[PDB]
RNA sequence: AAUUACCGAAUCUUUGAACGCAAACGGCGCAUGGGAGAAGCUCGUGUCAUCCCCGUGCAUGCCAUAUUCUCAGUGUCGA
RNA sequence: CACGAGUUGUUCGGAAACUGAGCACAACGUUAUAUCGUUUUGUUAGGAAAGUGAAGG
RNA sequence: CAGUGUCAAGUGGCAGGUAUUUGUCUGCCAAAGUUAAAUACAGAGUAGGAAGACCGAUAGCGAACAAGUAGCGUGAGCGA
RNA sequence: CAGACCUGAGUGUGGCAGGACUACCCGCCGAACUUAAGCAUAUUACUCAGCGGAGGAAAAGAAAACAACCGUGAUUCUCUCAGUGAGCGGCGAGCGAAGAGGGAACGAACUCGUUGCCGAAUCGGGUCUUACAAGGCCUUGAGUUGUGGCAC
């Protein structure tokens, strides 16, 4: 709905920033073990509840 | 870029104008950020910071030293701020010092003083 | 490294025979030796002032 | 001590049609419902554990 | 408040109970007159003080 | 005896002595002229912001979220020197804070635009 | 009926998001928290979870100021001249 | 000196002056709140024995206990289990009332340092005791070499662990030799001293 | 055994009064200096129903 | 030196025992010291009402203290 | 799925600023233990909880 | 040892492992206080070190990896 | 009349307590499963769970102690005493120590109260000596309802 504390809204904003996938560059440092983000979110899937 | 041989020289009055100076030119380049802009220019963003570091540091060092040269003398040394106290540990303020210890009653003092410990050696 | 220490009798009828160190000299074996006990504490005497010297 | 024994596991007992070892609660996991507290269950603790004495 | 009713009714509650001689010989004094008097012999023959010391 | 008209006690008034100002236990040294260029931040170039310059005479900026419209007026006139008729706020839904500043009939938006750097 | 017709029938919620420990466990009528007993002034611990225990425990998060404290005492508090 | 005197009348309690004194004094007690800040000391000499001064830094307090025995805390009076634990009234507890007097006074004023405590006055339902009281963060205490020995923080809530006077008294501590072997230096380290396994190297 | 219903409305709980439209307590003057030597004299304003 | 290692000088957002008052509110106070001020006043200056921003102090309990602070009591005296 | 965007208030809703069924900080009491009890039938607490209208020079 | 009742003595008192009364004998002097070392660390921590007839990725800590993580539950918790 | 003492308040100034950790340690509270081939005393156990409190260790500690000897001599710990011809126990299941002896450690001992002789010689606060001196000077402020000194 239309209301929520600012303190909930700032934890939403967050969560939507996280959301993204892993540069591609990388993936061509030395050493890394990074492929895909493995924390990436869709709210049908799982909810936060916050 | 600056460096800090030359800021410790300046004086308080001239290092608050250098601030202003390098806050307007970083303010600046954020606006580069958000257009388009070459890379020499974005190269420029990191050591206008750093500078800006400098600066301030220089700064609050010789605040803080005044101040507690300030406050050294007797007559206010017991209204000194607590930032510009000691900090210690907790326990190690509130323990008794080396003068309050070793406190000695005249009787223990006169004692020693009758039968002190010796060097000896035997045969 | 180790204090002079007196020599004693065990106690009890089991061990009446043997002998071994005590824990101090008493003030009567001081003054038989011509010591006082305070002054005897710093030159690596021990004092007791528990045992008695019954014979 | 410890090994193979940190889990709140409980026996479902008869009338399902499953072995009577004790099993992992909870789910949401793909270790929900295994078996556990014993010598021959993958993850539990092993047969007369050796001691220091 | 409180403390001013008890301060009050200790007194009366004092006078009301039976006091033994031990206690009540505290309660007849001397004679004003010969009171004055002997304070004003002591304080004749005061202590000194820590300046006059 | 004193005279008293109340059924209860209450408690009389007597003499306070008025508390003393202590140093100030904070001694980390604050520039006033440093304070606007943290309130705005940078300014946006996105299509609905360049329609309101022209059409608008108005201004995009994202600000320090934790600003108020008054703060921002005056900030606006010590970094530009121009005249702010109205400010409106929102918080995006990215935790940013942006304003739309409309600038008086006196100052031409797209002029401003250019110095900036637009 | 009990079961799927009367998971619709559940509205609002129990317990909201903790000011002191963060978690979803904040009473919402009575106003305490499940998880660390806020607001009162000491924490949550108990014995038979030591498991829950290790979860909460110093150490388990930044230890800002502990880290320079534990220098300063390895170094015997030195100063310069 | 006058200590003789005072000291020899405290030991007339059942006399007639001494009744009707006491019988003022916990009239007035009655009246008052749990725990009482005094100027004074009432026994002076007991005080002055027990380790109280009359400087700067040491302070006194009254601290009233209710009488009687301990009822087990279980809902409606109902227990579980073997008979042998199904008392509810006839259990008493097994620290006495001055520890207890103790221990509430230093539970309520954490800034203090508790030295002892004396008893002072009894009725049907209350019994008062004085604790005395030490400052650790004044200057003459922490300047005495007789007292500053508590200003350490190893003393902190000494009466919490039982060893002051009246926490050796419950523990035992009053004997020596054959009648104390089992509960030295504690019940708990003479347990673990008979009760843990030996394993020698070689063996 | 379970407790018994008697027993259960010793605690309050959803057995206390349903007061909330009550007037309050009905009560005769203050027994006071002028009703023990005088007399007071008042007037009926209203005369109304309580739940 | 956008190198590393160590450490004495510094910075250290919102909270939390959390302590000015509250709280699914980035909310609302008292005292004091500053800042900015397109009104009005005044000769682009200065000054500034209402509004706005910032620093510091302000929980409860207990101990000590007042160049000897201000008080209360049909408590005990005294003039 | 990827990239880039979008939520504008003196007057709309809330708070600032009401009271209700009710809650429980302080205070007091109790408990070996406060993490217990009382706290709107005009109303806390053996209970000294009111801090400024005018003044007056 | 605790609760309640009762409640002392005066160089006499306490202890001498079967209760009482009466004589000796031996040891010690309660009802106030401080105090290093030799001892514990059986699911602590800080700064450093040394090892093993141990395990070798279904083993060894739950975790050799962005592991108390992803995920589950209204919640206490559960947990790869 | 003013005033004084006693008992309580308000405010200013300088301080301290609440929380975290809790392996070991100190105080309280405190089970049942289990064994007895059943079970209630007993056992598990003066244990788990619960409530408090410190440290680098804690606690204990300078004889109202052992013994019954040709006597030993604060505390703590180790081997042994000893699974005991001790003792407790539906005398069943079971439970269960101390003195002595060989050792580790050890410069290990001191302080009040009381008694006798003194009696503010005491404490705090200002100020001055490079100094919040274990110092001088000044202080009614505290304190004679007793701080401090000298011998036991
Ligand atoms: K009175
Ligand atoms: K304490
Ligand atoms: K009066
Ligand atoms: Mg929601
Ligand atoms: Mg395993
Ligand atoms: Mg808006
Ligand atoms: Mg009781
Ligand atoms: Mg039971
Ligand atoms: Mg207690
Ligand atoms: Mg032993
Ligand atoms: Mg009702
Ligand atoms: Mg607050
Ligand atoms: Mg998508
Ligand atoms: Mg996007
Ligand atoms: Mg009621
Ligand atoms: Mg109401
Ligand atoms: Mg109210
Ligand atoms: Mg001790
Ligand atoms: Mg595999
Ligand atoms: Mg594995
Ligand atoms: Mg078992
Ligand atoms: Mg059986
Ligand atoms: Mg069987
Ligand atoms: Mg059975
Ligand atoms: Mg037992
Ligand atoms: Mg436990
Ligand atoms: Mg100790
Ligand atoms: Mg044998
Ligand atoms: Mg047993
Ligand atoms: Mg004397
Ligand atoms: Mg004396
Ligand atoms: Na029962
Ligand atoms: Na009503
Ligand atoms: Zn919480």
């Amino acid at each position: 709905g239309r209301f929520k504390p600012l303190a909930v809204k700032k934890k939403y904003a967050k969560k939507m920033n996280q959301n993204k996938p892993v540069p591609y560059w990388i993936r061509l440092r030395t050493g890394n073990r990074i492929k895909w983000n493995e924390k990436r979110r869709h709210w049908r899937r799982t909810k936060l509840n916050y | 870029h600056m460096k800090i041989k030359d800021l410790r020289e300046k004086s308080k009055d001239d290092l608050l104008k250098t601030l202003t100076e390098y806050k307007k030119e970083l303010s600046q380049l954020r606006v580069v950020q958000q257009t388009g802009g070459a890379e020499t220019r974005l190269g420029r963003i990191r050591p206008i910071r750093k500078s800006i570091a400098r600066i301030l540091t220089v700064l609050n060092q010789n605040e803080r030293s005044n101040l507690k040269m300030f406050y050294a003398d007797r007559k206010l040394r017991c209204k000194t701020p607590k930032v510009l106290r000691t900090k210690l540990t907790h326990r190690r303020r509130l323990a008794l010092k080396e003068n309050e210890k070793n406190r000695k009653t005249s009787r223990q003092m006169r004692q020693a003083h009758k039968f002190p410990k010796r060097v000896y050696a035997v045969k | 490294l180790k204090a002079l220490r007196p020599q004693v009798n065990c106690p009890t009828v089991r061990h009446n025979m043997k002998r071994r160190l005590g824990r101090g000299f008493s003030p009567a074996e001081l003054k038989a030796a011509g010591l006082n006990p305070q002054y005897a504490a710093t030159i690596g005497i021990r004092v007791d002032s528990r045992r008695k010297n019954k014979s | 001590r410890l090994s193979g024994m940190n889990h709140s596991a409980h026996s479902w007992g008869t009338g399902r049609a499953v072995a009577r070892i004790p099993r992992i609660s909870g789910g949401g996991t793909s270790t929900s419902g295994a078996g556990a507290f014993g010598n021959m269950c993958r993850g539990g603790r092993m047969f007369a554990p050796t001691k220091i004495f | 408040p409180t403390f001013v009713t008890m301060q009050r009714k200790k007194r009366v509650l004092q006078r009301r109970l039976k006091v033994p001689p031990a206690l009540n010989q505290f309660t007849k004094v001397l004679d004003r007159a010969s009171r004055n008097e002997a304070l004003k012999l002591i304080k004749k023959y005061a202590p000194e003080t820590r300046k006059a010391r | 005896r004193k005279s008293y008209t109340r059924p209860q006690f209450r408690r009389p008034h007597t003499y306070r002595k008025p508390a003393m100002a202590k140093p100030s236990n904070r001694v980390t040294v604050e520039s006033k002229d440093i304070a606007a260029f943290n309130v705005i931040r940078y300014p946006l170039t996105t299509d609905k912001a360049m329609k309101k310059i022209e059409e608008n005479n108005t201004l995009t900026f994202i600000v320090d979220s934790r600003a108020n419209k008054t703060e921002i007026k005056k900030a606006m006139r010590k970094l530009y020197q121009v005249k702010a008729v109205k400010v409106n706020t929102l918080i995006r839904p990215d935790g940013l804070k942006k304003a739309y500043i409309r600038l008086s009939a006196a100052h031409d938006a797209l002029d401003t635009a250019n110095k900036i750097g637009l | 009926t009990k079961g799927t017709t009367s998971m619709g029938q559940r509205h609002g919620r129990t317990h909201i998001l903790c000011r002191r420990c963060g978690r979803n466990s904040y009473h919402v009528q009575w106003e305490r928290c499940a998880a660390c007993a806020y607001p009162r002034a000491s924490r949550r611990r108990y014995n038979w979870s030591v498991k829950a225990i290790k979860r909460r425990r110093t150490g388990t998060g930044r230890c800002r100021y502990l880290k320079v404290v534990n220098r300063r005492i390895a170094n015997h508090f030195k100063t310069p001249k | 000196g006058a200590f003789m005197y005072l000291n020899e009348l405290w030991k007339k309690k059942s006399s007639d002056v001494m009744r009707f004194i006491q019988r003022i004094r916990s009239w007035e007690f009655r009246h008052q709140h749990t725990v009482v800040r005094l100027r004074r000391p009432t026994r002076p000499e007991k005080a002055r024995m027990l380790g109280y001064k009359t400087k700067q830094g040491f302070c006194v307090f009254r601290v009233r206990v209710r009488r009687g025995g301990r009822k087990r805390p279980v809902h409606k009076g109902i227990t579980y289990g073997k008979p042998k634990t199904s008392g509810v009234l006839g259990m008493k507890l097994n620290k006495n009332n001055q520890a207890v007097a103790e221990q509430r006074l230093g539970k309520r004023f954490g800034n203090l340092r508790v030295l002892n405590s004396y008893w002072v006055n009894m009725d049907s339902t209350f019994k008062w005791y004085e604790v005395i009281a030490v400052d650790p963060m004044c200057k003459t205490i922490r300047r005495d070499p007789r007292i500053n020995w508590i200003v350490n923080s190893v003393h902190k809530h000494r009466e919490q662990r039982g060893l002051t006077s009246a926490g050796r008294k419950h523990r035992g501590l009053r004997h020596k030799g054959h009648k104390a072997s089992k509960l030295r230096p504690s019940y708990r380290a003479a347990w673990r001293r008979n009760n843990r396994i030996v394993f020698l190297r070689k063996r | 055994g379970k407790t018994v219903l008697s027993c259960r409305k010793g605690n309050g709980s959803v057995y206390q009064v349903h007061g909330h439209k009550r007037l309050g307590p009905a009560k005769l003057r203050i027994l006071d200096y002028a009703e023990r030597h005088g007399y007071m004299r008042g007037v009926v304003k209203s005369i109304e129903h309580e739940a």
